[PDB]
């Protein structure tokens, strides 16, 4: 379960940053 | 007057069933190489 919200906060990052 | 070996059979036959430990080993592989993917477009 860390694991996948570690990938799920990445995600996120990715996100903000593409903005 | 008597002695004897013994033979022991190792079982674990859950995990034996399969290669052996596959439950957070194999599947551990497949997300972390996505972590990869995901952290390469980050850097870039």
């Amino acid at each position: 379960s860390r694991t996948a919200e570690l990938q799920a906060e990445i995600d996120d990052t990715v996100g903000i940053m593409r903005d | 007057g008597q002695q004897i070996f013994s033979q022991a059979l190792l079982n674990a036959n859950r995990r034996g069933e399969a290669k052996t430990a596959l439950a957070e080993v194999q599947a551990r592989h497949q997300e972390l190489l996505k972590l990869e993917k995901s952290m390469a477009e980050l850097t870039q």
